[PDB]
């Protein structure tokens, strides 16, 4: 029997590099047409004898989060619980704080997943490893580069025993290549070091990479898993974007039926292109790669939608160009309006890019990135928006380019 | 034993130089473009070339044919009315190259390189399958089409005619033999052949890829054009060290034509191509430019990594840098700083430029 | 019998005003300690005469707005009462559509006021001008600069009769020196214009400056009169603090008792401040000119304050320099924190002064004006917030300089 423990945030702490929701949480940001952590749940309940899923994290419970608990709990057929701590308690303190909810039913091993990684999901694979050798931490690692290395945290490990010699936590200097992926799987016997942790901080909140596993590295105790899929980290709009993108890729070998087809009497549809059943969208628009359209979406006649994620109930008039944004919900864009952005995106000629984030600003300049709409923003006809950030609950009626709009 | 060579576009090129004479017939390191590869065609044994031209020239006509009983071996070329991609040269072509069956080469205007041709043509007998690419190992692929290989046989196992996603390092070279049986392929509607039928090819597995040894570069980039230089340079100094210059008051590589009359107490710097007509006065310092024929440089003048045009004056105490190219009959005035800028044909300059802009 | 309709926007309009308004309307927004609409309450009471107050707006009735309309109510001796509009109907549908409302009781004259302006409002004197012409339109106009005046509604006039001659809304180039104050004077027959402007979009909106001022100019309908006090515009967060300058020294003739006086004993006081009495004031602080604090306000021993407004409830404490800043509701600053700005005001007459843009942006870089902190932000000890803007409930770790804080 195993459950999975599911990291997602709190509100402080997501701390968005861009923000590409004002309104609704971070782990309800539906990349590639579902909810961030509906991965997760999914990959997890794929498992055999996943008996339970927890998601700890200090979000008050508003309407939207047990609304998609409610949604989940009976898609999946396993009971989805949310437990709230009472105060930010770090990554590892809420799971020491919440070991009598996780330890009872006595699972065999459970999962700890970050709510912002966008990954393979490889569990069977870490499930067989940790079935042959019963170690206390397993680690997911990656191949990186050397230079977007400092930004994760760097993993020297034995190549032979595949055990963590040295661990470190974003480094100033370059460590290793492996990075940490954000999914662990946890012995039992695993909550027996992070006590010893709280122990220490009494002479409350146990960072789990720093104090734990940056402590316990080369002492037998924590092993890695090398992989081999996608992975990347939903920390900004841009990263969200390529995360949906990578999702929309591996649907191909999942769900096939999620990804719309050439349908030549409907929309024209090129690439990767999740449409709701419920949005409405007309038959002249033409949807490029890698575009997400949400509930209720009624793009108009003529559109063109390309690297776009529109979020549920925006609407879309005739002849507008969509490229690179990511449009909040209820947004209206008039007819002829261009909505664009500028993609950042990986280096082509790096043999293993890994599409770092940057917060909103370089130097002191705001730099040039996706194009975020707020909800229920109002973008009127005829008119450019570019790269910019429009916060929510505003109509504009001039062209804005390089601007926050306040 | 045939050969087809690819022109045309009329833009996107060294657009200052290209707007009086056409693109292979601009001169590099004291010779055409086009006629670096003739010449390397002539020493592949090819009896007959053909050349694809989008919009007729008359003093391109001009100089092929009085260069081509130079050469002693007819060049024709054949006129598109519509730009057909550069897969329509092959399908207008067919019938050309098609009465007999024997294997062809297609060069791109505007690759050069050492050319391995005789050693390119056993590899493509010996492999024996239809449609043989060199490649090559560069830095940045994403610009250029990217194939991955086989470890020993060559089979090309994928091509993709724009990466963006690092699939390999190696990178088409750009000549191409292609076999009679692909002439089919293609039909007349316009297509491109870099991007279809070397993918589906791929698939098939009739595709080789042949490694290139040395100094590829494109000189389709105006910047291009000068590290493209400056390392022909190098290789034919290796090659030949006798036909580079060598002198007292010049440094580097410098590759003087015979009209070209030289100051003293001035110093070339390396890998300096002189023109034949040039006048250089007494002073002038040139690092890294290129000086294109008929052009008079006035004395004590500072001058790198420049293009000069051709009949182009240059004033006294004229500081010249970052790439600007200078075109067809532009007369600088004295003691004017240019910075990056690319100067329409037929127009004189008042100004000291500061920041790098086109100006008309 | 007069009365005085106050056009106070709706939500759509404080979205300019945005970042310090979450908490409360912009006509609510205390500029020099008392809300912003209550100088125009105050100055229609002040009238003899003055029988009601309207405001006309489409913000919908909270606790702020009612709270207001009843503290009013009893502190001016004068029924205060707010209609709302079903629609956002420009700024003349509102006055047309509630016409019974407002011509109830018979009044001689009305006036209509912008909410967003901070005046003279010599009303008395348009008065005294109106009872010898008897017309149906007179409007407050200034003289301003003329690279300024392109952005207000400009004004030709004929020096000899004091009439409009032509009337031009933001023109693209220059027009006239005179601009358009926002507060007109009303006959009782001038609702007969706007009425036909009605019937005009059948065969419900009417904004009054782009229809009704620019059509019926140079027929007689419409006079100008000329004032030379003070007048600025509250468009922007950061024009809030020059008008608070502006009603800062217009105090000194009207409420002696506002301004603070130097007190030796008490905290050392340089220029106009002006100090809540439920504030307290540590007397080690020095508070430079342009100074407003809010009720309940603590501040700290040794502070600095200068140009900037301290909102209620906010906490300073000591040794802390705040300069051209504006300090939301229940702000904390830490320690020798440095919370900078620079000046920037519409200042219409001067030439230097940048004007009216919802960009905020030149070219990817902030533009240096007035720090703005949200509410509830808490500022830890020894870190500097220079030409910054702040979101609500937001605590920040380091030193941010030159960015828009989301
Ligand atoms: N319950 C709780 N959860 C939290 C808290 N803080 C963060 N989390 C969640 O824990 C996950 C990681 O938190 P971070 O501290 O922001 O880590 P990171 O900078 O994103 O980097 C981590 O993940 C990388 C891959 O995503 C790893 O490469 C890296 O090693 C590190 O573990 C995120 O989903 C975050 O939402 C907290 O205080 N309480
Ligand atoms: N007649 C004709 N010729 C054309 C046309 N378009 C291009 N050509 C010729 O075809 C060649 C390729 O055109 P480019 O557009 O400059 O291609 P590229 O971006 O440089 O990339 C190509 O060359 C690279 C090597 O230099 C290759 O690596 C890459 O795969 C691709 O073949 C040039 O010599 C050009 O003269 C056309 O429309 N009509
Ligand atoms: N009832 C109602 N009131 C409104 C509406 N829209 C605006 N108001 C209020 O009407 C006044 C001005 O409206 P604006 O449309 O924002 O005009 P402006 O850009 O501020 O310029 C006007 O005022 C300037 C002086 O402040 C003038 O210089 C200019 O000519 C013009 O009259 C403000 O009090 C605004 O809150 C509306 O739809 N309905």
């Amino acid at each position: 029997m195993l459950k999975a423990v599911i990291l997602i945030g709190g509100p402080q702490k997501g701390t968005r590099f861009r923000p590409l929701s004002f309104e609704v949480p971070k782990p309800l940001f539906p990349v590639a047409g579902v909810p961030m952590i509906q991965h997760h749940i999914e990959a997890c309940a794929q498992v055999p004898g996943m008996q339970e899923i927890l998601l700890i994290g200090f979000y008050q419970p508003d309407e939207p989060l047990t609304q998609f608990l409610e949604a989940a709990q009976q898609e999946f057929n396993l009971p989805v619980r949310y437990l709230q701590e009472f105060a930010p308690l770090g990554t590892g303190g809420g799971l020491y704080h919440f070991r009598d909810q996780i330890l009872a039913g006595s699972p065999e091993a459970f999962f700890v997943l970050n709510a912002d990684v966008c990954s393979d999901f490889p569990l069977s694979a870490m499930l067989e490893a940790h079935r042959r050798q019963r170690h206390p931490f397993l680690l997911l690692g990656t191949t990186a580069n050397r230079t977007q290395s400092l930004n994760y945290g760097c993993i020297v490990e034995n190549p032979q025993t595949h055990e963590v010699l040295h661990y470190v936590e974003k480094p100033s200097t370059f460590i290793s290549d492996i990075i940490n992926c954000g999914i662990y799987l946890f012995s039992p016997e695993a909550l027996k070091p992070l006590r010893d942790v709280f122990q220490r901080n009494q002479q409350g909140t146990i960072r789990l990479e720093q104090d734990v596993f940056s402590a316990l590295a080369g002492q037998g105790q924590i092993y890695v898993h090398l992989t081999d899929g996608i992975w990347s980290q939903i920390k900004s709009a841009g990263s969200a974007l390529y995360a949906s993108r990578l999702y929309l890729s591996r649907y191909q070998d999942t769900h096939p039926e999620r990804l719309a087809k050439h349908t030549p009497g409907g929309p024209w549809i090129r690439g990767n292109v999740y449409i709701h059943p419920t949005a409405k969208v007309a038959p002249s628009a033409v949807l490029g790669p890698n575009v997400s359209i949400g509930k209720g979406v009624t793009v108009g006649e003529g559109v063109r939608l390309r690297e776009s994620i529109v979020l549920h109930g925006a609407t879309l008039q005739e002849h507008t160009c969509v490229l690179h944004s990511i449009v909040g919900w209820g947004s209206t864009v008039g007819r002829w309006a261009r909505v664009e952005g500028t993609p950042s995106d990986p280096n082509p000629n790096d043999p293993r890019a890994r599409m770092d984030s940057e917060s909103l600003f370089k130097d002191g300049k705001l730099l040039p990135a996706i194009t975020i709409l707020g909800c229920r923003v109002r973008i009127p006809a005829e008119v450019l928006i570019l790269n910019s950030i429009v916060l929510p609950h505003k109509e504009l009626s001039r062209s804005f380019t390089n601007q926050i709009i306040l | 034993m045939k050969a087809l060579i690819l022109v045309g576009g009329y833009g996107t090129r060294l657009r200052p130089l290209t707007l009086s004479t056409p693109k292979p017939l601009v001169d590099f390191c004291n010779k055409p473009i086009l006629l670096h590869q003739v010449e390397a065609l002539a020493a592949a044994g090819v009896d007959h070339v053909i050349l694809a031209v989008s919009y007729m020239s008359q003093v391109l006509e001009k100089e092929m044919k009085a260069q081509e009983q130079r050469l002693g071996i007819r060049i024709s070329m054949s006129h598109e009315e519509e730009p057909l991609g550069t897969a329509g040269p092959l399908a207008l072509a067919r019938d050309l190259l098609s009465e007999t069956a024997d294997p062809f080469f297609v060069l791109n205007s505007d690759v050069i390189c050492d050319f391995p041709f005789q050693a390119m043509v056993q590899f493509h007998r010996h492999h024996g399958q239809e449609g043989s690419i060199l490649v090559t190992k560069v830095e940045e692929p994403s610009k250029y089409g990217v194939v991955v290989c086989e470890a020993d046989t060559g089979r090309i196992h994928r091509f993709v005619e724009k990466p963006q996603v690092f699939v390999s390092n190696k990178i088409n070279a750009g000549m191409y033999i292609l076999s009679p049986a692909v002439l089919q392929r293609i039909q007349l509607q316009p297509t491109s052949i870099e991007k279809e039928v070397f993918p589906i090819m791929a698939k098939e597995g009739q595709l080789y890829a042949m490694e290139l040894q040395g100094f590829w570069m494109d000189i389709g980039q105006p910047k291009d054009f000068l590290t493209g230089m400056c390392l022909f340079l190098q290789s034919l100094r290796q090659k030949q060290p006798e036909r580079l210059c060598s002198g007292p008051g010049i440094v580097g590589n410098v590759l003087v034509d015979p009209s070209a009359r030289i100051g003293q107490n001035c110093s070339i710097g390396p890998n300096v191509s002189l023109g034949p007509g040039v006048v250089v006065e007494d002073g002038v310092c040139i690092r890294r430019c290129t000086v294109l024929r008929d052009a008079r440089i006035r004395s004590h003048s500072w001058l790198e990594s420049c293009i000069v045009g051709w009949r182009c004056r240059v004033g006294q105490w004229v500081r010249m840098e970052n790439v600007t190219v200078l075109g067809e009959d532009v007369i600088v005035n004295d003691e004017l700083y240019l910075n990056g800028a690319s100067v329409l044909p037929h127009k004189s300059i008042g100004e000291s430029v500061p920041e790098p802009r086109i100006i008309m």
